[PDB]
């Protein structure tokens, strides 16, 4: 459905955050806020990701 | 380095 690609690595300081690496393709699951979305990675893990760190796929 | 991390609401 909706995929984004990581532009930068991200680890996050909150436990709800989904860490990722530049180049990863993530699927967007929910947009509870304008700049922080819930996404799923290629291993099926879920978490919050910062919109500025990704681009549309 | 990455862009600014947006604040969480």
């Amino acid at each position: 459905a909706e995929y984004v690609r990581a532009l930068f690595d991200f680890n996050g300081n909150d436990e709800e955050d989904l860490p990722f690496k530049k180049g990863d393709i993530l699927r967007i699951r929910d947009k509870p806020e304008e700049q922080w979305w819930n996404a799923e990675d290629s291993e099926g893990k879920r978490g919050m990701i910062p919109v500025p760190y990704v681009e549309k796929y | 380095p990455p862009p600014a991390l947006p604040p969480k609401k």
